[PDB]
């Protein structure tokens, strides 16, 4: 109604939305960081 | 600038295979700009609506891959790969060329898919429950006849009655359903059914 | 991220006023419009109205069949959106949401259900005269628990709700109610 | 040129392609069918 | 995939008159619309015109010092856009680009030379020295056109080499500057086979 | 509706640790839809220009990742990550809310960072030159006397060492003469003549 602007934001809303999501897809699928919880060993030496 | 096109709306459904709905409104909706303004919607039983398609063909974030879909200037086609459980609902095509719209529109309903089945008719002329204080309205019942199109009238002719149906009887798919009739004290000195499932109609008196 | 967590309703007589309040969360709701779609029960969906965002003003429609009726108010400072029910008539009963958009709807957030009109506690097989709204059925005590066809209710001349249940066997059935504001179980048994 | 007539449609199109480019990076990526070349054995018998 | 083309360039008097070429492959043509930028030989980019599309309609709106001197075509049939030339200025030789959008300037072209000017091409002077020391100069001067090589003892020595850019003289030739190193034998040589000239030089301090 | 970078103009860089670009602006933009309508440009030596970030950080395919905007609508500011060899150019700022755009503007260059290495002053007796050598960083004054007519040139950034030398050439036309050459840097003390 408004000139035409006025659904064209809301696409351009979800376009950019959508985008983001999937970049943020690739960057965990290829770049995901691995924590290290726990730990034991069994060294020489009398280590335990 | 009306939308009343729709694809069959009881179209059935089977899991593994694909599917396709498909809507061809009135007069073009391609913007000069060069887009068709055309967007799908999913009623889940239950539960408040979800988008799938927004203009065009464009999937939305979260929506599982298994759906597309196809457009042209005047035809649209959703185009939906192997059907699961919980794809059963409710369909709407959808435009937004127009003015603000007023109603969504019928849509389209789908069900899984199940070989033909004929009722019980089960009729009660006999009423006790309500009776000696008022009218009890009789009963004319139905059972397991699927599809669920199907419609009764009660004739002894009325032009009054209630009716009420089930959710595809759970695992059986067939439909049950239930008829009511409105009656008084001074007409009380009958149900006849008849479906696709059916040859004949049928009707008792007891 | 988003939701909108809409409340307020209830049952209301005809001819009285209510309002309804949707909240924000996690977006920016300042730049989104709001909107409100109604489903009546046992039908499709209908849209009530809309509120632009500031950017292009306060301009509200209210579509059509209100005209006045009801009023829709928007507030930045807790991102809330209020619907302002006001003279209430009978059919406008139906289950009431709150999306988010002009054109295209978004999120759409959850839904709220309210009720009209004016009457009393009745008390309950047909399972006629009764308007709590919900009732139960304990076929056979909760024992039998196969053949259940228990039906939705139907709206009749004056409210006052009726159900239906059956079961069958080719060859000891209390069927028997439940009434939440009554309690008033009946049991009994039937021989044809 | 028409303020916000024609500004944002440039703006639209870029962000559908950039977003099909994503989508298609990523099932590319999560399911990419591998091919077979050729072929050795040495079976029991007189398979060679 | 998407691939710009340019086509039509050339030396051409003041007064001419000529076309340009934009081939455009990989997409819908119809809807975006053509633009057209021109980069000064040593300066920034300053924009010409901007074609609409069929969709709006429309033409181009063109800017200062090129309203009223020449036009813009544009097809569909084969998508081959068009610009034409009347009455060239010598200011406007410069490099010209052909690039999609008419807001959003998305993926470009490839560019094309387009020089003016009215002269022949000419044989180029020496006039070397070897004052006292120690990037050795010998320059040259009055050739044309720009295409020109030059080397140390005979494309020996290229340690050091400092070659300067051409520049435009007043009278239309230019004038080059070649010095390396020699902190102490030594000929300066140069080809211009667009005048098929061979001159060798020797120098001494 | 007047941007200028605001920038450092050389912004010399050296690889392993990232950069910045500010872009100061006129009043802000902030269209009613709710975006900024600023672009941002990248031209190679000898290259075709290409696009990196459209209205406000969403970089476009192709770009490598670690390029990045951010700002408001009157403070634009374009962030780089960790610096490596190439990027560098000329980039430029591009406004949007007026359609009729003549030029991208002076843009900002981008070089190598070294040192503050002094130049070097010949002459060239006997239409005479004046030249230098490596004068990083670059910037030199001429101010022939013994002025109103000379014509100079400068070669890239010496990609071996990243020190600039510079060629000028004294315009004159016959037997005229009958009788300053001098030259001041950043990274220099009060300029040398030769005169001849």
């Amino acid at each position: 109604a408004s000139t035409d602007s006025e659904k064209v934001a809301e696409y351009l809303r979800r376009a950019t939305l959508d985008l983001r999501a999937a970049r943020q897809r690739i960057r965990e699928l290829e770049g995901e960081p691995v924590a290290v919880v726990a730990m034991a060993c069994r060294l020489p030496g009398g280590v335990s | 600038d009306v939308v009343m096109t729709q694809s069959p709306l009881s179209l059935p459904v089977t899991p593994g295979e694909p599917a396709s709905i498909s809507c061809r409104s009135s007069q073009s909706l391609l913007h000069s700009n060069g887009y068709n303004y055309l967007d799908w919607y999913l009623q889940k039983p239950g539960q408040s609506p979800q988008l799938l398609i927004y203009l065009g063909s464009n999937r939305a974030s979260g929506v599982p891959d298994r759906f597309s879909g196809s457009g042209s200037g005047t035809d649209f086609t959703l185009k939906i790969s192997r059907v699961e459980a919980e794809d059963v609902g409710v369909y709407y095509c959808m435009q937004s060329l127009q003015t603000p719209r007023l109603t969504f529109g019928p849509g389209t309903k789908v069900d899984i898919k199940r070989t033909v089945a004929a009722p019980s008719v089960f009729i009660f002329p006999p009423s006790d429950e309500q009776l000696k204080s008022g009218t009890a309205s009789v009963v004319c019942l139905l059972n397991n006849f699927y599809p669920r199109g199907a419609k009764v009238q009660w004739k002894v002719q009325s032009g009054n009655s209630q009716e009420s149906v089930t959710e595809q009887d759970s695992k059986d798919s067939t439909y049950s359903l239930s008829s009511t009739l409105t009656l008084s004290k001074a007409d009380y000195e009958a149900c006849e059914v008849t479906h696709q499932g059916l040859s004949s109609p049928v009707t008792k008196s007891f | 991220e988003v939701q909108l967590v809409q409340s307020g309703g209830g049952l209301v007589q005809p001819g009285r006023s209510l309002r309804l309040s949707c909240t924000a969360s996690g977006f920016t709701f300042g730049d989104y419009a709001m909107s409100w779609v109604r489903q009546a029960p046992g039908k499709g969906l209908e849209w009530v109205g809309f509120i632009r965002s500031k950017a292009y003003g306060g301009t509200t429609e209210y579509a059509a069949s209100v005209k006045g009726r009801f009023t829709i108010s928007r507030d930045d400072s807790k991102s809330i959106a209020y619907l302002q029910m006001n003279s209430l008539k009978t059919e406008d009963t139906a289950v009431y949401y709150c999306t988010r958009g002009g054109t295209l709807f978004d999120y759409w957030g959850q839904g709220t259900l309210v009720t009209v009109s004016s009457a009393s506690t009745k008390g309950p097989c047909l399972v006629k005269d009764y308007f709590p709204e919900p009732v139960t059925v304990s076929w056979n005590s909760g024992a039998l628990t196969s053949g259940v066809h228990t039906f939705p209710a139907v709206l009749q001349s004056s409210g006052l709700y009726s159900l239906s249940s059956v079961v069958t066997v080719p060859s000891t059935y209390i069927c028997n109610v439940n009434h939440k504001p009554s309690n008033t179980k009946v049991d009994k048994k039937v021989e044809p």
